[PDB]
RNA sequence: CGGAGAGGUA
DNA sequence: GGGTATTCGCCGCGTACCTCTCCTCCGCAAGTATCCTATTCCTTGCAGCGGT
DNA sequence: ACCGCTGCAAGGAATAGGATACTTGCGGGCTATATGGCGGCGAATACCC
């Protein structure tokens, strides 16, 4: 539903206002099992198993620097973006790295 | 070799030849020109990168791809690797005579 | 349709239905792929997961 | 106004009509004035205290700053030609003034000599000292000797040392500068800030609009530079613009005086206020020339220079030329044609050859006869008959008068028809009707919407 | 919906006919121009210049090529306003000299009126007799052009597109000069070529098409770069900002206060009306006229010529001045919407 | 023939 | 200078076999230039028209 | 019977909406960014004298 405004009308007025059942898009439909028909070849869409968009705080235990020294580390992760990292320096500083 | 629908194959060798050829005959026109300096400095820059790309591409930091973007096969990619002519083709290799 | 499609046919989440047996169809349905865009890869998964 | 005035001047006599080319940047921008540009803006300030003839033309944008306070154009320049009929000891007390210091043996800044008729110098700006050879209160010679050979490499007519910067650059000049700022301003530690760029050596974009902290001595009123009997011809009004200049620059100032990076002088510091410009334009011999009829005084005076008839052409009638051809009957004085560029002549004529007029050219206005066409080459925009010695100046922006078209066809709405379309809402669903863009549709009822 | 009607019979095939067209070119044995030392020496000395010294090395290829008996093909890419125009004016005088029947051909109305008024201009003194065929003279004065130039005395014809309408048969065609290259297609170049094969092609542009550029780097035809901008230009400054009514009122400020003209481009006719409407609003000291090739042509005449006068500072445009409008004056473009123009576009805007 | 991807046997 | 520290990019990571699918042109929008009818509006050419 | 002045009026000219040909971009188009590795090593800064 299309509305169109006038210009020389005040902040916020209508001129006319066009609705057209509008065609968008082909979706495949899944069939009465779960099976989809993509080319005539009856495909299946697995579940994937992700880590959960959110934070974590990871440690590499002790795999580097040789010291035993662990090197705590954040990730925050999200859905749809870009990563952010916090780590520790083995001289127990703290920084911080983008994707 | 023909894909059978009246086109042909990429066949990478044969893109990275034609860039190098294509780039060192517009050099040589534009130097047989006298063109100024700023114009066949960075085509000789292209030249140089497009037959580093053709000896060995990917051992710049940046490598030119065709189709999905991943990296053309160069001279040095058809040698190195578990693919390449000394594992894949020399020490062994398919042979006639046999069964499974 | 393009955006769909593509996921649809091309990707390595949509694959080809095992179908020799009901089981067969019913427990790859019931599939959890821990791989795909956005997740771990084949080869380089260690041994903790 | 003035730009347009340095072509149409030009036309209509000889003598030097030179501007004064200012810096193309707005108040307080961020732009440099463009170097090459401050190589024609000091020029003309070094030649200003003496020229003998000739028309400089200035708009109120520069009329209203503040320029060099002199010496250091005394002091770091020298623009001679060999056409200056000066002495030698002029330039010695002159190069005094300038600090230099007589050396016999001249190899470094700041030196000059005064030996028998040679006359010379090793200037502050190059690494270069020069021969000078006056003779007979005259200039002679610009010999390029060596600094120590003593051997001339060039003779040259000319010579321009200007400074490639309208403030001085050297390190006195730069530590006097930080001193300013730390006296009016307040530093900021910033890489950015341009007390900390100007004192790592380089010069911000804006840097001319901090000009007057480097000299420690009030910038002049540009006055101060002119020569001892000029007279100022005005143009239009100047208590008008004058004053509307001064409101932009106001609000330009408080525009910017926001943004702690990078503060501002007042206006006052870099312009001449309205009411100083006025006290100093009671300080010249001045003529006005306004365009309205002026009652009777002395001090005041009429010059008969009634407009243009109606003249214009155009191809709608079979005779296009006729505002001309009973123009050009009926007038007992010369006129002038002058035609924009040399090629339009040819454009214009073959278009008076349509009318059996052949015009002459002149090169100076006051060529024209009692009755004679003639036509000048110039910059010349509009008309004027020129009732008080008869003559008329057609300029061919008033052959081409004005377009008039787009008076359009009648009627675009037709009222009250077939359907008055009165519309107290009563009718039907599923009735047929108009909207006057879209054409017939099916009214279906009201509705509500967002 | 009725839009995608059209097409997809490829009506004709045009791979036969530019074979035929360039087989004829090739055959014909060219024109070798007469060269007259001192007569063209004084057109030189009507220049008000100096050639630079890339300029006077294009020059004196196009005349060292035109008086050979073979066909010119040459490209003279050089980047804007270095003074391009005047290397076909040089070779147009020697065309014209020999009686030759020049013919400039130029992609648009605007650039059309401007080099109809530089040309008469230029050749000022000299009886070659000038004139301009498009859309903005009527058609009383086109069915007189085209009698002239049939009759042979017009002696160099400007036009757009008009130009090669099949009713324009010059008498003794010798040069042609395109100029703005990078438009016209192809079978617009070549449809002037057709009628006449022998005749000598001067190729003006700035930035070729890719077609006519690879064409020009195999050897195909000819190309004279052109570097050394000529006296005092300095390469002007470009700034990307986002659309903001303050940066847009500052840019017009420093330009109008300083005396010169805006380019105002804006690229789309139905908003420009409003657009020239909202600029007024927010600039009350500027003067401001809708200029776009799509008026009534007498109304466009007048804008531009009154543009060309200061009769007005800001000229809220289309891509109409993209080819060539030159205005030594106006020393600011702002390009309303940039992200959607071509490179070569841009670079001419 | 190449490329991308999925899965399976020992 | 020079001894040692830290980081950074390149190298590598199993054999043999089997099965499957999927991989760019061509319409839209903007501008330009022209041409082509139908509608209407000056424009004057001719006939009227009363006056002489 | 002669004349200037205008009304009809035929057409002439300009003005609209429709069609065609270029240039440009956009955008998907049936062989044209990802972030879930790690270890070794030797060369290149780098750090502390
Ligand atoms: N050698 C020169 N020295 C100084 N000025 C020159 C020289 N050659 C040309 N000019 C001036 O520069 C301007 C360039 O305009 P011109 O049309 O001649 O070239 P152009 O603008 O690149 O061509 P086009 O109009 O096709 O873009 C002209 O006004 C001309 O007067
Ligand atoms: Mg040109």
């Amino acid at each position: 539903r299309l509305v169109i405004y006038e210009r020389e009308a005040p902040e916020g007025t209508v001129k006319d206002i066009k609705e057209q059942e509008v065609y968008m898009g082909e979706i495949p439909l899944m069939t009465d099992n779960g099976t989809f028909v993509i080319n005539g070849t009856e495909r299946v869409i697995v579940s994937q198993l992700h880590r959960s968009p959110g934070v974590f705080f990871d440690s590499d235990k002790g795999k580097t620097h040789s010291s035993g020294k662990v090197l705590y580390n954040a990730r925050i992760i999200p859905y749809r973006g870009s990563w952010l990292d916090f780590e520790f320096d083995p001289k127990d500083n703290l920084f911080v790295r983008i994707d | 070799v023909p894909l059978d629908g009246g086109r042909f194959a990429t066949s990478d060798l044969n893109d990275l030849y034609r860039r190098v050829i294509n780039r060192n005959n517009r050099l040589k026109r534009l130097l047989d020109l006298a063109a100024p300096d700023i114009i066949v400095r960075n085509e000789k820059r292209m030249l140089q990168e497009a037959v580093d790309a053709l000896l060995d591409n990917g051992r710049r930091g940046r490598a030119i791809t065709g189709s999905n973007k991943r990296p053309l096969k160069s001279l040095a990619d058809m040698i190195k690797g578990k693919q390449g002519r000394f594992r894949q083709n020399l020490l062994g290799k398919r042979v006639d005579y046999s069964g499974r | 349709s393009a955006a769909v499609k593509e996921f649809f046919g091309s990707s390595q989440l949509s694959q080809f239905m095992d179908q020799n047996n009901p089981l067969s169809e019913i427990t790859h349905k019931r599939r959890i792929s821990a791989l795909g865009p956005g997740g771990l890869t084949r080869e380089r998964a260690g041994f903790e997961v | 106004n003035a730009l347009r005035l340095h072509d149409e001047i030009s036309q209509f006599t000889d003598q030097m009509v030179m501007n004064l080319a200012d810096w193309e940047t707005l108040p307080y921008d961020s732009f440099s004035p463009h170097q090459d540009i401050i190589s024609s803006r000091l020029s003309t300030l070094y030649q200003l205290p003496t020229m003998q003839r000739g028309v400089l033309i200035v708009p109120v944008n520069t009329l209203m700053q503040r320029v060099c306070p002199h010496s250091f154009l005394h002091g770091h320049a020298l623009v001679m030609k060999k056409g200056q009929r000066l002495s030698r000891d002029a330039l010695r007390t002159q190069l005094d003034s300038a600090g230099y210091r007589h050396v016999d043996q001249v190899m470094e800044h700041g030196e000059y000599a005064t030996r028998g008729a040679l006359l010379d110098l090793f200037p502050m700006g190059s690494e270069l000292p020069y021969r000078l050879d006056f003779f007979d209160d005259e200039i002679d010679s610009l010999r390029v000797f060596d600094v120590d050979s003593q051997r001339t490499l060039e003779e040259v007519e000319a010579i321009n040392l200007l400074p490639a910067h309208e403030f001085p650059t050297d390190k006195a000049a730069i530590e006097l500068f930080r001193s300013q700022w730390r006296d009016t301003f307040e530093v900021k530690r910033d890489p950015e800030h341009i007390y900390q760029q100007v004192s790592k050596g380089t010069l911000p974009a804006g840097i001319e609009y901090w000009q007057p902290l480097f000299f420690s001595e009030p910038l002049p009123p540009l006055f101060s530079y002119f020569p001892a009997n000029t007279l100022l011809v005005n143009t239009g009004d100047l208590e008008t613009s004058a004053e509307r200049f001064q409101a932009d620059t106001l609000a330009r100032f408080e525009n910017r005086g926001v943004d702690p990076m990078r503060p501002l002088l007042p206006p006052q510091s870099l312009w001449l206020r309205v009411d100083e410009l006025f006290s100093e334009l009671k300080n010249w011999p001045r003529v006005q020339l306004k365009t309205e009829h002026l009652p009777t005084k002395a001090a005041n005076a009429n010059l008969g220079f009634q407009k243009l008839p109606d003249l214009a052409v155009q191809a709608q009638q079979k005779a296009p030329l006729d505002a001309l051809r009973k123009f050009l009957e009926t007038f007992d004085g010369p006129v002038v044609f002058s035609v924009e560029s040399e090629g339009r002549r040819e454009a214009l004529g073959e278009l008076l050859a349509r009318i059996k007029i052949a015009p002459q050219r002149i090169m100076r206005l006051d060529e024209a006869s009692d009755r004679g066409r003639y036509l000048m080459i110039g910059a010349a925009e509009h008309g004027f008959v020129d009732t008080v010695r008869n003559l008329a100046l057609i300029c061919e922006s008033d052959l081409l008068g004005e377009r008039v078209a787009r008076r359009r066809q009648d009627s675009r709405r037709t009222i009250n028809p077939d359907t008055l379309i009165r519309n107290l809402a009563e009718l039907h669903i599923g009735q047929p009707v108009v909207h006057l863009e879209h054409g017939v549709g099916r009214y279906a009822g009201m509705t509500t919407l967002e | 919906s009725r839009a995608r009607q059209k097409a997809a019979e490829k009506v004709r095939d045009v791979a036969a006919e530019l074979l035929d067209i360039y087989a004829q070119r090739a055959a014909k044995e060219g024109f070798a121009f007469k060269h007259d030392r001192e007569q063209y020496q004084l057109f030189c000395d009507s220049f008000p210049f100096e050639t630079t010294p890339d300029q006077a090395q294009a020059i004196n290829a196009v005349l060292s090529d035109m008086c050979q008996p073979l066909a010119m093909d040459r490209l003279v890419c050089g980047d804007v306003g270095f003074g391009k125009t005047e290397v076909a004016m040089r070779a147009a005088f020697l065309a014209v000299d020999n009686h030759k029947q020049v013919a400039v051909l130029v992609p648009t109305t605007l650039l059309a009126q401007q080099h109809y008024d530089n040309f008469r201009d230029r050749f000022a003194n000299w009886p070659v007799r000038i004139e301009m065929i498009s859309r903005f003279r009527s058609a009383k004065e086109q069915t007189q052009i085209l009698a002239e130039v049939a009759e042979g005395k017009i002696d160099i014809l400007i036009g757009t597109h008009k130009l090669l309408q099949s009713d324009v048969k010059f008498k003794d065609l010798g040069l042609l000069i395109v100029d703005e290259e990078h438009r016209f297609g192809v079978r617009h170049k070549e449809r002037i070529k057709a009628m006449r094969a022998n005749v000598d092609i001067l190729t003006l542009t700035a930035t070729p098409i890719p077609r006519t550029l690879n064409m020009a780097m195999s050897g195909m035809r000819d190309l004279s770069i052109i570097a050394t901008p000529p006296a005092r230009r300095l390469a002007v400054k470009t700034f990307v900002r986002e659309y903001d009514s303050m940066v847009v009122r500052e840019a017009i400020l420093r330009e109008i206060l300083r005396g010169g003209q805006v380019y105002y481009l804006y690229n789309d006719v139905e908003n420009i009306q409003k657009a020239a409407e909202r600029l007024a609003e927010l600039v009350p000291e500027a003067r401001i006229a809708i200029g776009h090739g799509q008026m009534r042509e007498r109304e466009l005449e007048r804008v531009m010529n009154d543009f060309h006068h200061q009769r007005f500072n800001v000229l809220v445009c289309t891509t109409i001045i993209e080819t060539g409008i030159d205005i030594p004056t106006a020393n600011t473009i702002i390009i309303e919407r940039a992200d959607h123009f071509g490179l070569a576009q841009l670079h001419q805007l």
